[PDB]
């Protein structure tokens, strides 16, 4: 037959010429099955080769898809241009410093999630013991939480980010609660001094945006809240004490 | 980069208030601006229900005393907390806000106290 | 050139770099590691294996079932003595990461569950729902946070090794948001950089896929062993090529033609059994390479729909689905459009994992001293002609660990080397990568990798001719020279992923001749590799019980060798 | 010298009005204004009842304006925004498991709202049947 066009407008970048972001507009062939990163990888074919983005799985399972699509935080490979007939307009994952086009600077991301300390921690069980011993009532203590692709959409929907890049994050939050409570591990008083930091969950307003674009559903907003009982208690214990 | 050894905040008391301020204002709050800020000003209540001789019989009662020290209080340090983080989302800089806010609450926390063991 | 020393380097963030990484922490507290890759640690194709992975678990199974069921999956290819030390030490890896904090998918009273895969008659694979390689990618990136020893270069694309005298020496990277190059000297280099999927034109595999890490390893006269053998997941997803897991037929999902016929009965996975109870090595649980070829036969006697089959779960339930097949469901969902609780999934065979990889002797070292190979990239000589399915995973994990371990011993007795032929070799990284920039000719990169594509899915597919693969072999000799004539018309430094993508394709290019010519030079029938040809319809024991090796000489011609296969206690019948 | 230019997008006091879900969030902590409003109003009235039938009947005057009955409609509107939403968020704060199961919030925000219409009856009841 004959396909469809879609005027798609990306923000590009280049940090070796522009003073600041320069947007641009590509018509890519389109029928109900082509994504955002379907298109980004026709522009790169055909119109413009000096694109870059972050991209792999193409199955919503990697997270490095992350950008804005009418200023929402989504997934490219999970947008989808069939509902973009309207207009378009693809830009860097919002509230991250931009390195080049489509790529951002990950590594306030990175370095806040190192900063919880997401991994068992005083547990002397050894591999010869056999496994530990874990019900699905106490697995579903944290299972949700633990869906978590390291995307950062949350990042770009949170406007706590944005006003304080200093705030830890909520995905960062969510992963180091999703490690208080698995019943294998031992080690809650060793993340504490970061959540209850004001750059902890007391940098969150419950603005519920996170939960809300967060591609897998693991609901950052109910881990954060939970933290900040949890750093009450802590607060409570420690002050009473 | 990031920190690491933060100070520990002290958000979890406010938050704390705020967070017993939040579930009574939305419990009995409904029903009290019901009552007082439409039925009693439109006499929309049988007989002397809402008469200041009931009213003042009601308040005077111990139980009065402490549900209109709660019904006043509370919401105040429900209220003044979200506005001083209204503050810095529309991005307002009000010195020593966390004293103006918090210090109106315990003004206003004194001056109601004053008023329910009566003037 | 920048340079920094590492005790050992370690190429790749997969599960099988990152546990090389930890182990090689765990052997040597005060060793300074160099873990690098072209991605974040968790982006890693890793992240996307659904099915789960493989240990003897219940009290009914044994080290030989696992053993034989691998042997003989394999069609007799597979290094004995290798396959032996693999399930003996599966159970202690699955067990490590579940003390490292994998979410495996529980039975009520605590354990461990175990479904089943890959034609394995004892269900062993451990599993958490379908999202499982998601769950072990991360346990392994998130618990190597804790070894300060793990030094990280995230988004540094490693160029090319150093060799001297036939030893390795470090390794140049680009630093891609930088676009400096960088040195990394150290006394052993652990390659675990992936499997090549994406020669093909339609794959299961991510974007980066692209076989850099055997590519390097043909560049210095290491050989790849066992090329020609590429599986084909029998259900993807049509065009996309995206995987719906086996465990849709674990959990008792069907496949039928376009006449509702449960086809696979006809090709020898017969009887049929009842929608309630699969069993194993029957049906849709077929040989692997079977329930693929029942494809094939089933598109020639015209019984595909229009070209698709189906795989029907409906019979399964929304409790059982959404519990664990929740992805799967999403997946059909997103991409084609089905709800697997009212529809079913219309899927076909997509080439998926590449058996063959850089040879290792039983400790993944290569020919070079101090260069190892494990996971994907390597082919310690585990899978034979044909790899079980949820083998894959454990391998990372069972040989991560060895290839950590191994590495450190091997840095910790490797004495020094000459410093001014390392660094001209490092100087002679960089002057390729220049004479690449400066390269011109207007041929469009995008457009040879669309032709290599489609060349391999014609002639290095489930079914194979000596006319197709020749003519395979010669349309990639053909793009070889293209290559020459490409201009990378982007010339920034800060990401520029126009370089990179180019620089991925040449590795394409190499590992794809290599199938190609080790195919058309296996005249036999064995694995996934089918001939249909007169004299090569069968296995041939006699005269290629042996693998295929293939080098590259500097003058790009694409030799053979061949060696034998250690045989202990399973002689082939 | 690097090569890059780490371009940082500046956020605006007004960011809050591109995204509705940002607007109803900004409208969710408004409820914060009529809310202490009516703090005060009970106050002003409390002094005006201890202050004598003379200052209460000042006070219901004042109730009567109607423009303060227009306010304290406003009020009565904030303060059923703050409940319907501060009862879809609190139960986000809480982590329970029914037979294996991570549960709510439905059967939470069943339960609050259970809980203020039988305090709003008993409310309503009190003062005005007697
Ligand atoms: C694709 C796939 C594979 C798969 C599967 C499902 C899909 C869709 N399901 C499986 C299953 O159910 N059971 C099983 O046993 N296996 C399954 N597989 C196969 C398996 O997942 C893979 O074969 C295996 O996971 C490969 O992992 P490995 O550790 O070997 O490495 P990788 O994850 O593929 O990542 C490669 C790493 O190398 C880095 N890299 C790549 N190129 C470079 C260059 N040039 N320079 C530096 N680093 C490089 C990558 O960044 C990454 O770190
Ligand atoms: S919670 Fe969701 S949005 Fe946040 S990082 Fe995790 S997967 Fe991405
Ligand atoms: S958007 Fe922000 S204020 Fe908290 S609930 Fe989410 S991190
Ligand atoms: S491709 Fe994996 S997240 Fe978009």
């Amino acid at each position: 037959a004959e396909m469809k066009n879609l005027k798609i407008e990306v923000v590009r970048y280049n940090p070796e010429v522009d003073t600041a972001p320069h947007s641009a507009f590509y018509e890519v062939p389109y029928d109900a099955t082509t994504s955002l990163l379907d298109a980004l990888g026709y522009i790169k074919d055909n119109l413009a080769p000096d694109l870059s983005y972050r991209w792999s799985c193409r199955m919503a399972i990697c997270g490095s898809c992350g950008m804005m699509v009418n200023n929402v935080p989504k997934l490219a490979c999970k947008t989808f241009l069939r509902d973009y007939t309207d207009g378009m307009k693809v830009e860097a994952l919002a509230n991250f410093p931009i390195e080049r086009d489509l790529v951002v600077d990950m590594t306030h991301f990175i370095e806040s999630l190192e900063a919880i300390k997401p991994y068992i921690i005083g547990n002397s069980r050894t591999a010869d013991q056999g496994t530990n011993i874990q019900t699905p009532a106490q697995m579903a203590k944290y299972h949700q939480f633990s869906g978590c692709i390291n995307c950062g959409l949350c990042y770009a929907a949170c406007p706590q980010f944005g006003l304080n890049p200093e705030f830890i994050g909520p995905a960062a939050i969510t992963l180091a609660h999703r490690y208080n409570e698995d019943s294998r591990d031992h080690g809650k008083k060793e993340r504490m001094a970061q959540l209850n930091s004001q750059n902890g969950v007391w940098s969150c307003t419950f603005v519920g945006y996170c939960s809300e674009v967060c591609p897998k559903h693991v609901d950052p907003a109910a881990a954060i809240q939970q933290g900040k009982v949890e750093s009450s208690k802590d607060f409570l214990i420690a002050t009473l004490k | 980069m990031i920190n690491p050894n933060p100070k520990r905040s002290d958000e979890p008391v406010f938050w704390g208030l705020f967070g017993a301020g939040g579930m009574w204002s939305a419990i009995i709050a409904p029903v009290m601006i019901l009552l007082v800020g439409i039925l009693l000003p439109l006499g929309l209540f049988p007989g002397d229900a809402l008469s200041y001789e009931r009213v003042l019989a009601f308040a005077q009662s111990f139980i009065g005393r402490v549900f209109l020290f709660l019904m006043i209080v509370l919401p105040l340090w429900c209220g003044l907390h979200r506005m001083h983080h209204a503050m810095h989302d529309l991005k307002i800089h009000v010195p020593a806000g966390k004293w103006v806010f918090y210090g109106l609450a315990a003004i206003l926390t004194v001056v109601t106290l004053i008023g329910v063991v009566t003037i | 050139m920048q340079t920094f020393q590492a005790d050992l380097a370690i190429v790749g963030a997969g599960g099988a770099g990152l546990r090389a990484a930890i182990a090689a922490a765990q052997a040597n507290p005060n060793a300074k590691i160099a873990l690098i890759s072209k991605v974040y640690p968790m982006r890693s194709h890793t992240v996307a294996a659904e099915g789960g992975s493989a240990a003897v678990a219940q009290d009914h199974d044994s080290f030989e079932y696992h053993f034989h069921d691998t042997v003989a999956g394999g069609d007799w290819l597979c290094e004995q003595d290798v396959v032996d030390y693999f399930v003996h030490h599966c159970p202690t890896e699955m067990t490590q990461l579940e003390l490292w904090g994998c979410p495996w998918s529980r039975r009520p009273d605590g354990s461990v569950n175990v479904r089943r895969f890959g034609g394995m008659k004892i269900e062993r694979t451990w599993f958490a729902a379908d999202k499982t390689g998601f769950h072990m990618l991360h346990t392994l990136f998130q618990t190597s946070l804790q070894f300060p020893q793990i030094q990280r270069f995230d988004e540094h694309f490693v160029l090319d090794i150093l060799v001297d005298d036939g030893h390795v020496r470090g390794l140049v990277a680009m630093n891609m948001m930088e676009g400096t190059l960088v040195q990394i000297r150290a006394n052993a280099v652990v390659m675990a950089t992936g499997g090549a999927g994406r020669v093909y034109r339609y794959n299961t595999n991510g974007g980066i896929v692209t076989g850099d890490g055997m590519g390097m390893a043909l560049s210095h006269g290491v050989p790849l062993r066992d090329m020609e053998f590429v599986q084909y997941h029998p259900t993807g997803l049509p065009g996309s090529g995206i995987l719906m897991t086996e465990g849709c037929r674990g959990e008792g999902g069907i496949l039928v033609n376009k006449n509702g016929y449960r086809y696979l009965q006809d090709y020898g996975m017969g009887p049929e059994t009842p929608l309630g109870e699969p069993k194993n090595k029957y049906m849709e649980l077929g040989p692997r390479d079977k329930v693929s070829q029942a494809f094939w036969h089933e598109w020639r006697k015209g019984n595909t729909i229009s070209d698709v089959v189906y795989l029907d779960l409906r019979h399964l339930g929304e409790k059982k689905l959404h519990e664990r097949l929740p992805f799967i469901c999403e997946l059909a969902k997103a991409y084609v459009g089905v709800d697997p609780v009212k529809e079913p999934i219309p899927v076909r065979p997509t080439a998926h994992y590449t058996m063959g990889g850089i040879e290792t002797d039983q400790n993944c070292e290569t020919r070079i001293k101090g260069l190892f190979a494990v996971g994907e990239c390597s082919s310690v000589g585990l899978h034979g002609a044909n790899r079980l399915g949820s083998n894959s995973l454990a391998e990372l994990v069972v040989f991560g660990r060895l290839a950590g371990e191994q590495a450190t011993e091997r840095a910790a007795t490797a004495g020094n080397g000459n410093e001014a032929a390392i660094e001209a070799q490092a100087a002679g990284v960089e002057q390729r990568l220049k004479d690449l920039v400066n390269q011109d000719g207007g041929e469009n990169w995008a457009k040879i990798r669309d032709e290599m594509g489609l060349a391999m899915e014609e002639g290095c597919g489930i079914y194979r001719t000596p006319e197709l693969m020749q003519k395979t072999i010669d349309k990639l000799a053909e793009l070889q020279e293209r290559f020459k004539r490409v201009r990378i018309t982007d010339t920034s430094s800060v990401f520029n992923t126009d370089l990179l993508y180019t620089i991925e394709l040449g590795h394409g290019l190499n590992v794809a001749e290599c199938m190609a010519h080790s195919a058309m030079a296996r005249k036999e029938s064995r694995g996934a590799h089918q001939r249909l040809d007169e004299g090569c319809t069968e296995r041939d024991d006699v005269n290629f019980l042996k693998h295929t090796l293939a080098f590259r000489d500097a003058d790009g011609t694409t030799r053979l060798e061949y060696s034998d296969v250690k045989i202990t206690t399973l002689p082939p019948a | 010298t690097t090569k890059r230019k780490p371009y940082v997008r500046p956020m605006t006091s007004t960011w809050w009005k591109k995204l509705p879900f940002y607007r109803f969030y900004m409208l969710r902590e408004g409820t914060a204004v009529p809310a202490v409003w009516f703090s005060i109003e009970l106050i002003f009235g409390l002094f005006a009842l201890k202050n004598g039938p003379e200052a209460w009947a000042g006070f219901v005057d004042f109730l009567q304006n109607p423009v303060i009955v227009i306010i304290n409609l406003i009020t009565l509107a904030a303060a059923l925004l703050h409940t319907k939403t501060w009862f879809e968020l609190a139960p986000k704060a809480a982590n329970i498991i029914v037979k294996d199961e991570k549960m709510g919030p439905e059967p939470i925000i069943k339960s609050l709202w259970a809980v203020t219409v039988v305090a709003t009856i008993v409310i309503l009841f009190v003062a005005l049947y007697w």
